[PDB]
């Protein structure tokens, strides 16, 4: 229950803390505002991007400091300045508040409370500009980052450390892999120990408030929330908010990441924070380059994502892993933004929008997808089941395309599409299902060693879903062997096989068939 | 300075004369007769004034009058390429209206005002014997901002067109505008613009462009009863480069119009004069501005038309066609070549029906 | 699923009558309290015992 | 267990209700305090002084 | 403490204040034109502030007139519109003023059209599907309570009578009220639709605000926040469901593109303003449902040389979550409202969010208009006898289901005398089930259109 | 001044003037900020700690008003000492969990 | 005396200097931030004069927490780099601190990195084919010993997959001292190469320098001419024959860009700099093998949004002996390296230099992928079968000469698990005369890929 002893406790103690250091201090005015801009006089000691606050309660980033006077950018509200209006030095280069204490809390770009749920128990400031740790620091990325996906786990695998691009089009399912990877992680969240105990920072960019509120719910109703931090730069705020929201989202990142935490970074989406840049400069007026795209718009993405690494056991082995999405304009892959994210990041996803309207979801084009890093992150298990698939997908999507106007073929061609075509529908999975690695070894398994063979392709998902609760409920020394282990065993791989030819042995097929 | 905003002379004295924008006699036949004083700029009629279009502007071609009807308070876009026949079109449609005005009745006198923007002196001096030779220089007024005067006269034109228009839509007669051409009234404006240090946007013109083209047109209306029912009908002219529709004003203007004539040089090469593209030319005023003949006549006209141009392929193989489709191929053919028309013939309403009827109903075929 | 989820439902309406009633009392409790704390917090301002 | 920890999250809803209520009460009658003790020029120059 | 005009460029005006007056930006100011011919009270909007107390304005009105050193005068608010019961039938512009009776509504309460949308903790967690009325709506493009609907079309259409249907659902069947937004419209087709809305005699219940074209941007850009202030309006005091018609969305883009020129910032991708996606943020986030009660959308969207890429429409199709095509080829067959069946989409028609037989049944009549579009080119070019069995049965039931599509919507009672029909979904998505497994085959077309719900197909099948 | 101002505006050049006078009498100026006027042997303590706080001698000049209740502020170039018992408030109204 | 800040506006810094001691162009001045855990001491270099003894500096640090006014002392000499025999093994920043030591080579002997390039009098064209062991590049584009070669594409295609395979090419059993400079590519990729030239055991016979993209456009421009200042002491000091890779130089250019907006210079072209040909042309040129000595310099160039008629990519183009050129379109068919075989050329492809067998060979593999590529547009439409006989025979072994030009490189080993394979020139001169005149014609197009040598040939074909 509640009690009135706790509640005068804090009035006390906010009382008794209460003093004023009188400080001495430089006021400046603001002698211009516009759009959201503003120009102060005065300060003769205000730092290049000094954090300045304005009368009311507004904030401010000092950019460029003239002879005269001082070009700050306005964070939040605009609306509130006016020419006249007092500006004073807050003292602190522009840093966000960091700590445990975001756990479970969304927050706006400048880590004030969003959700109106409470203040926030910060433990600490961190600048936003600190460089990214250097050659010498990094190891290499050798330790997977499960995503629960079969498309992605088998083909591009993940691994802590990465950056990995969710370029795709609009509506194809992008938010939706990033809400599956971030609810995946919580099955090793229940485990103590830091190495397995990914934590998590979602950070939305120009999203709209519906769409906000939902990955929230979603991630509330599979329990994320217990290790998720939500900043939230919705479509409604000023450019300033939609410009730093990748920046203090890897801030709050940073902090745990330093410490031996493990960090999972989602920009959703970053093509939207350069939309945003892209306002900032030029109503700055500094001249367009490309695309009308200001000259560092490059310097500001590798500027990001290059604090996304795997540290040295020296520093602590910690790592943050980083998903930037990017919204291509009717899947030209070759447009400006998409090419300078795909020359950062160590690998792409590409989601292709023809595929997702026929129904294959995740729509993961697999012809252009890859991962750079590469299976040096991926379980020994999935290597060798799953090693293959990628190219043999790939010939068949160009054999498909052959093959649709001829009349008949080699049955050597007829076997490969057939095979092909079960693949593909092995692949596909309904939304907020993340299976666990010791799943999806198995079910890639199947296609694979060809034990679907026997199966028409209206029956495969069916089929895949059922035999995984079959060893589930019985042989569950499979998944055990498999987990505890990494590695498929071939004492295990006879007793799977057994499994699979006793299921087949009582398979009833959805055309009224039956097959062995 | 003088004490007040750009004001024109208006009146009845300036039919059958030739007018600089300042509504100076051009032609030197002599002094004007002003008979009042308006403002360039004055408010159009606000939403609570208009009436529905009711009424036809019978411009006497057979693809317009049968396909995208213009009705007295309409405002018909001329869009075409260079050299397609936009000029000749809108001369046939004022020297149509001389079958009204022998006719002593107000409410069927169309009086037309013809404002040439950027047009070479001797164009002006061809246009001007064109409605001559027509008898037209009985009820029309020409103003003339040719291409030698100021960017400041070509900018005015338009204006000038208008306020000497309304006059006559007040006093409750039936006016229409025809601007030749709105292209060359932007080209001006960006010009005193620029040279002013205003700031430029979208292919260099400043910002108001738009709202410069939309006051202009949107004075075009039809009025209530109230205000003793006149109306003005605008046919604006623009001129599109290598038939794009996609440049700045072009996209204003058919953003601003409530119809659009296509008009087309490959379907002039081809035959097809005048050349309305029927198929991409619409209006928005629809059966509305039409006469109960011609709508019992043309209701098909455009499916026809439709089914002939999807059907068009298959000529090469007409054997192998079903016969239910070849005589629509037969019957679409005879239609394009109905549609055809020389210039400076326009047709009064009584005759197109009977040349639509020929076709529609298929003693043609 | 469904049967717990009312469970859930009756006990947090359960609790919204109980914390609400609960908090009644507390406010009452703390308005002395504040007048003692209150009077600290002018002499932490004035830098005096008022 | 999300049940549970809903009535735990509007029992804190409530604790930071009663103690913001609390905050700004005691903040509202210390204002009273000063007002009321500052009301004669010797608690003034005493002030300037400190 | 009044200010003087001190500098004029086109309908951009800067004035200087007193030091300690200067007005806070998006303020309304006052300005007169006293010319005889031109007698005007000129409204300025503040849009930057340019040091030496000098602020830089947009007019509401033409500039034509106005002399340097007339006196300027702060009204202290941001622009005001009227809000209550009492707009409900009348004419508006962007400002606020009466167009049907001048002078009327200064007595109603005003607010600010410029106001932030919903905090974060008041959003609804989760999208509802709005059950309309409507056939092909509910069961082809389900609406989303709170959401956002693009519409394309144009004139001999229907357009204008879809709008006369939607604006009759809402009174009706959830007690609500409709406002029209004319961002940029005709002057004559906004005495069309004035004139149609009253001769329907539901301009009772509709607010109309016009944004006319003969006028500045800056009032074909406010036009639309000014529509939404009254529908806010409704929504929080009033509490009724609204729904808040916008022709058309790409003026307000064009508008602000325009303003921001004026003001001399430069343009970005193809010239567009550079805060495009903020400026329609600042819209598009504020239309919502919040506390159970909820602000509906349909917005006419035109695309600019029709392409889905430029940052016009791509901004715009980020934020709307449904989209209905009305076309020609469906309308010239009868079938009304003449949405078209496959080129319309909507994003809430997931297994997830309606029920599994509803996206099922959706599938199947989307394969089966599918399949009798891809056969319509044979039909006309070889006749129906140039068909095999099996595929002439499929067309047999798509005729029908095409057909079926067809509702007697309630804007046509002005016309047929009959009423409008409002079919409940798990009725549409029966009637569907069984049309598409070809039970009806044994009826006629002709009992298929404008036939509402499946109980009047049993009794028009017994009267032909 | 008046006859020159070339574009200047009058209170910041008066103000400019009085702070050009006190330079070349080789002190400095600080605007303070009080409910009530000081003692002169307040001024003269006041005067002591600028000079301290400060190199040049800090000459003053005392705009009052009874919104800083208690206390004084004082401002100097564009540095300033918020010692009022009002901002004491303000401060302690805003800081409040 | 010293100098006091005065603007700061980015990584860009002007200072105000007494009115006799202004400091020359390129000298390093040093600035201190104090704020906290950010503090750091500055490097400015001097890019202009501004006159009234003002200057305008670049920052090699990022400016954060600088403050107006703070004191600037001029250390009199530009930028110092460490040079001699004991920078081999060590990492390297641009301002020639060591990564693995702190301490490290604080004692050597510094050069200037702004130097002038060698006089035209000891220049001499270098002719000497290199063998690489990959049979495009050998056939199509002999590169040249002491020549520069360059690596061309779009973001994604194989810039550094091919870069680390030429390092196993070359550098694993070149005789002399290697240099590599990362200039602006991804930091992970500096990790990864610095362990594997551990693992190989080659990082003691080789310096690298590193400037990756996290670094400032004032010190991401600067890191390329503090890696060649090793590389030319190497040639000119030591007279030993030296390797230069660097990856990737577009990086160079785009910084160039940044800082020159921010220096306030006027835009050119799609908004980079003005004397961009000439920043390229001072780099490029200092990168040259004068008469006696070598430096076989290999770069990677970006090019952005594939478009190869951007500025830098076509700036670049002329400072080169062999150009490499990947495509977006060759990748998507799954052919690697993903050379276009068209677009890429070498100067040294002449009867003269390698041999008429050889060039006979080039020519008609060029000309049959040249009526191929001519043939693509009718392909794309009607398939193969449209085309006569006489050009259907070229299409067939086109698309055989066009796979077989993949290859299994030793650096994809680590993604495909595959072995890589190294064929010598004289099998591949084989090989393709064999594939033109038609000698494997009855092979399916899937047994070319990725193979290598004629056996290995033979070897898949079997098993097919």
């Amino acid at each position: 229950t509640i009690s009135a002893a706790d509640i005068e406790g804090a009035i006390e103690d906010y009382v008794s803390s209460f003093s004023a250091d009188t400080e001495r201090e430089e006021i400046g005015t603001v002698i211009d505002a516009g759009d959201g801009i503003a120009h102060v006089e005065g300060l003769p000691s205000v730092m290049t991007q000094e954090l300045l606050e304005f009368p009311g309660g507004v904030l401010g980033v000092a950019l460029n400091l003239d002879e005269h006077s001082v070009g700050a950018v306005i964070l939040g509200e605009f609306e509130k300045i006016e020419e006249g209006q007092q500006v004073k030095r807050t003292g602190e280069v522009l840093s966000v508040p960091v700590g445990d204490a975001f756990l479970g809390r969304v927050v706006n770009p400048l880590g004030q409370p969003i959700d109106g749920q409470g203040d926030i128990a910060a433990e600490t400031r961190r600048a936003l500009e600190l460089q990214a740790p250097s050659v010498v620091q990094r190891q290499s990325v050798s330790e997977p980052l499960q995503t629960g996906i079969k498309a992605i786990d088998a083909m591009t695998p993940i691994g802590r450390g990465q950056r990995q691009l969710i370029i795709g089009d609009r509506k194809t399912g992008k938010t939706a892999v990033c809400v599956d990877t971030i609810l995946n992680q919580r099955e090793a969240w229940l485990t103590g120990d830091p190495k397995q105990q990914v934590r998590c920072v979602y950070v939305a960019i120009g999203q709209k408030g519906t769409t906000i509120a939902s990955v929230k719910r979603a991630l509330e109703e599979g329990g994320a929330m217990e290790y998720t931090t939500i900043v939230a730069a919705p479509a409604s705020d000023a450019a300033g908010f939609k410009w730093l929201a990748p920046y203090t989202g890897s801030a709050i990142g940073q902090h745990w990441m330093y410490n031996g935490k493990h960090v999972l970074i989602v920009f959703d989406d970053l093509s939207k924070q350069a939309d945003a840049y892209r306002a900032i400069s030029l109503l700055l007026r500094r001249p367009p380059g490309r695309e009308a795209f200001p000259g560092d718009v490059f310097y500001l993405h590798s500027r990001l994502l290059e604090r996304c690494a795997k540290l040295s056991d020296e520093l602590g082995g910690g790592s943050m892993t980083g998903l930037p999405i990017i919204e291509t304009k009717a899947n030209d892959i070759s447009a400006f933004i998409p090419t300078n994210v795909i020359s950062i990041t160590d690998g792409q996803c590409f989601l292709e929008s023809d595929l997702f309207n026929q129904g294959v979801r995740p729509a993961i084009n697999v012809g252009v997808s890859v991962s750079r890093v590469g299976g040096a992150a991926q379980i020994k298990a999935m290597k060798e089941v799953a090693g293959s698939l990628r190219l043999d997908l790939s010939q068949y999507r160009e054999l498909e395309a052959f093959a649709a106007f001829a009349s008949d073929l080699d049955a050597a061609s007829k076997a490969q599409l057939d095979r092909g075509a079960r693949l593909v529908e092995l692949l596909k999975q309904p939304q907020y299902s993340p299976l666990a690695v010791e799943e999806q070894v198995v079910a890639i398994f199947l296609g694979t060693q060809g034990h679907l063979d026997s199966v028409p392709v209206e029956d495969v998902q069916r089929f895949e879903s059922e035999l995984l609760e079959h060893v589930k409920a019985s042989h569950s020394d499979i998944f055990d062997g498999i987990r505890e282990t990494k590695k498929l065993s071939e004492e295990a791989e006879e007793k799977l096989v057994s499994v699979i030819n006793e299921f087949k042995k009582g398979f009833q097929a959805s055309d009224g068939s039956s097959v062995v | 300075r003088t004490g007040e905003v750009l004001s024109v002379p208006v009146g009845d004295a300036f039919l059958g004369r030739v007018v600089n924008p300042l509504g100076q006699p051009i032609d030197g036949q002599g002094d004007i007769a002003a008979e009042t004083r308006r403002a360039l700029e004055l408010q159009a009629p606000s939403v609570v004034q208009r009436q529905s279009v009711s009424e036809p502007l019978q411009t006497g071609i057979k693809a317009i009058d049968a396909m995208t009807p213009i009705g007295r308070g309409q405002r018909q876009l001329i869009i075409g390429d260079r050299k397609t026949g936009k000029t000749a079109v809108c001369v046939d449609t004022i020297l149509n209206q001389r079958e009204a005005w022998l006719t002593g009745d107000p409410k069927q006198q169309v009086r037309c005002v013809y404002v040439a923007i950027g047009q070479k002196g001797t164009t002006i001096a061809s246009v001007k014997r064109a409605l001559e030779e027509g008898g037209a220089m009985e009820y029309t007024t020409i103003v003339a901002a040719p291409a030698s005067d100021a960017a400041g006269f070509k900018w005015l034109a338009p204006y000038t067109g208008s306020a000497i228009g309304q006059h006559w839509m007040y006093n409750g007669k039936h006016v229409l505008i025809v601007f030749d051409d709105l292209s060359k009234q932007a080209d001006a404006y960006r010009a005193i613009s620029l040279l002013l240090r205003r700031p430029p946007g979208r292919e260099a013109f400043p910002g108001d462009v738009f709202y410069l083209h939309s006051r202009l047109l949107e004075r075009c209306a039809k009025l209530s009863d109230e205000l003793g029912g006149g109306s003005m009908t605008g046919l604006p002219i623009i001129e599109t480069k290598a038939n794009d529709i996609s440049a700045f004003i072009p996209t204003n203007v058919i953003s601003i119009t409530d119809g659009q004539c296509f008009l087309e040089s490959d379907l002039f090469n081809q035959g097809v004069r005048p050349a309305i593209n029927v198929g991409v030319s619409v209006s928005r005023v629809g059966g509305a501005a039409q006469i109960k003949a011609m709508k019992e006549v043309a209701g098909s006209l455009r499916l026809d038309l439709s089914q002939y141009r999807e059907l068009e392929a298959f000529a090469a193989f007409a054997s192998d066609l079903d016969a239910a489709s070849k005589a629509q191929l037969d019957r679409g053919a005879r239609l394009v070549e109905l549609l055809k028309q020389p210039q400076y013939s326009p047709l009064a309403v009584e005759e197109q029906v009977v040349a639509i009827f020929l076709g529609t109903q298929g003693h043609l075929d | 699923r469904a049967q717990a989820s009312g469970e859930v439902a009756q006990t947090l309406t359960q609790a919204d009558q109980q914390l609400s009633a609960q908090g009644d009392q507390v406010r009452s409790g703390l308005e002395s309290s504040v007048d003692g704390l209150s009077a600290k917090l002018a002499s932490r301002i004035l830098g005096v015992d008022v | 267990a999300q049940g549970a920890q809903q009535i735990q999250l509007m029992r804190q809803q409530l604790i930071r209700q009663l103690r913001t209520g609390l905050g700004a009460e005691a903040v509202n009658k210390a204002a009273e305090i000063v007002r009321a003790h500052v009301a004669d020029p010797q608690a003034q120059s005493a002030t300037v002084d400190r | 403490t009044a200010g003087r005009v001190v500098r004029i460029t086109g309908p951009v005006v800067d004035v200087e204040f007193p030091r300690g007056s200067v007005p806070e930006l998006f303020n309304a100011l006052h300005a007169e034109i006293t010319f005889g011919a031109l007698a005007k009270t000129l409204t300025l909007e503040v849009a930057q502030h340019l040091g030496d107390s000098l602020v830089r304005c947009i007019s509401m009105q033409p500039t034509d007139g106005l002399v340097r050193g007339v006196e300027v005068t702060d009204t202290g608010a941001s622009i005001s519109v009227p809000v209550g019961d009492g707009v409900k039938g009348h004419v508006f512009n962007a400002l606020g003023d009466c167009l049907d009776d001048p002078g009327y509504g200064k007595d109603f309460e005003h607010w600010s059209i410029h106001r932030k949308p919903p905090a974060f903790s008041d959003l609804e967690p989760r999208t509802e599907m709005l059950e309309t009325g409507l056939k092909v709506v509910d069961l082809l493009t389900p609406y989303v309570r709170g959401g956002k609907i693009a519409l394309f079309g144009g004139a001999g259409v229907g357009k204008t009578v879809l709008i006369q249907e939607m604006i009759n659902r809402i009174a009706r069947n959830f007690g609500g009220t409709s406002v029209f937004a004319g961002v940029g419209e005709r002057t004559r087709e906004g005495n069309d639709l004035w004139v149609e809305l009253a001769d329907a005699n539901v301009l009772k219940d509709t607010a109309l605000v016009f944004g006319q074209m003969d006028e500045p941007p800056g009032t074909r850009m406010r036009v639309a926040l000014s529509a939404l202030t009254m529908a806010e309006f409704f929504r929080d005091e009033q509490g009724q469901d609204v729904l808040l018609f916008i022709d058309n969305i790409f003026r307000f883009t064009q508008a602000g593109s325009e303003v921001s020129t004026l003001l001399g910032r430069m343009p970005s991708a193809v010239g567009y303003q550079p805060t495009l996606a903020d400026e329609m943020g600042e819209l598009q986030e504020r239309i919502t449902s919040t506390r159970g009660r909820s602000i509906t959308s349909m917005q006419a969207v035109y695309v600019p040389a029709d392409d889905y890429t430029d940052p016009a429409p791509a901004t715009t199709f980020a934020h709307l979550d449904a989209t209905t095509e009305l076309s020609r080829a469906v309308f010239s067959k009868g079938i009304f409202p003449a949405v078209d069946p496959l080129a319309s989409s909507s994003t809430i028609l997931d297994p997830a969010i309606v029920g599994d037989e509803h996206y099922r049944v959706a599938q199947e009549v989307i394969r089966i208009l599918q399949r009798y579009k891809d056969l319509q080119d044979i039909i006309a070019i070889l006749g129906i006898d140039e068909l095999s069995e099996e595929d002439k049965q499929l067309v047999n039931r798509a005729r029908r289901i095409e057909r079926f599509l067809s509702q007697n919507m309630m804007a046509a009672e002005q016309f047929t005398g009959q009423p409008g029909s409002t079919v409940p979904l798990k009725e549409t998505i029966e009637a569907f089930d069984k049309l598409t497994k070809g039970e009806f085959d044994h009826l006629p077309e002709q009992a298929f259109f404008l036939i509402g719900g499946l109980d009047d197909l049993a009794k028009k099948a017994e009267s032909l | 001044t008046v006859g020159l101002l070339r574009g200047e505006r009058a209170d910041e050049a008066v103000i400019d003037l009085a702070e050009l006078a006190v330079s070349r009498r080789g002190e400095v100026v600080a605007h303070v900020s009080a409910a009530a006027e000081l003692s002169d042997a307040q001024r003269t303590r006041l005067t002591e700690v600028l000079s301290r706080i400060y190199g040049r001698p800090v000459s003053v000049q005392l705009h009052v008003d009874p919104e800083l209740l208690g206390g004084l502020s004082i401002t100097v170039g564009d540095e300033v000492i918020d010692g009022s018992i009002a901002s004491r408030l303000a401060a302690a109204q805003t800081g409040l969990p």
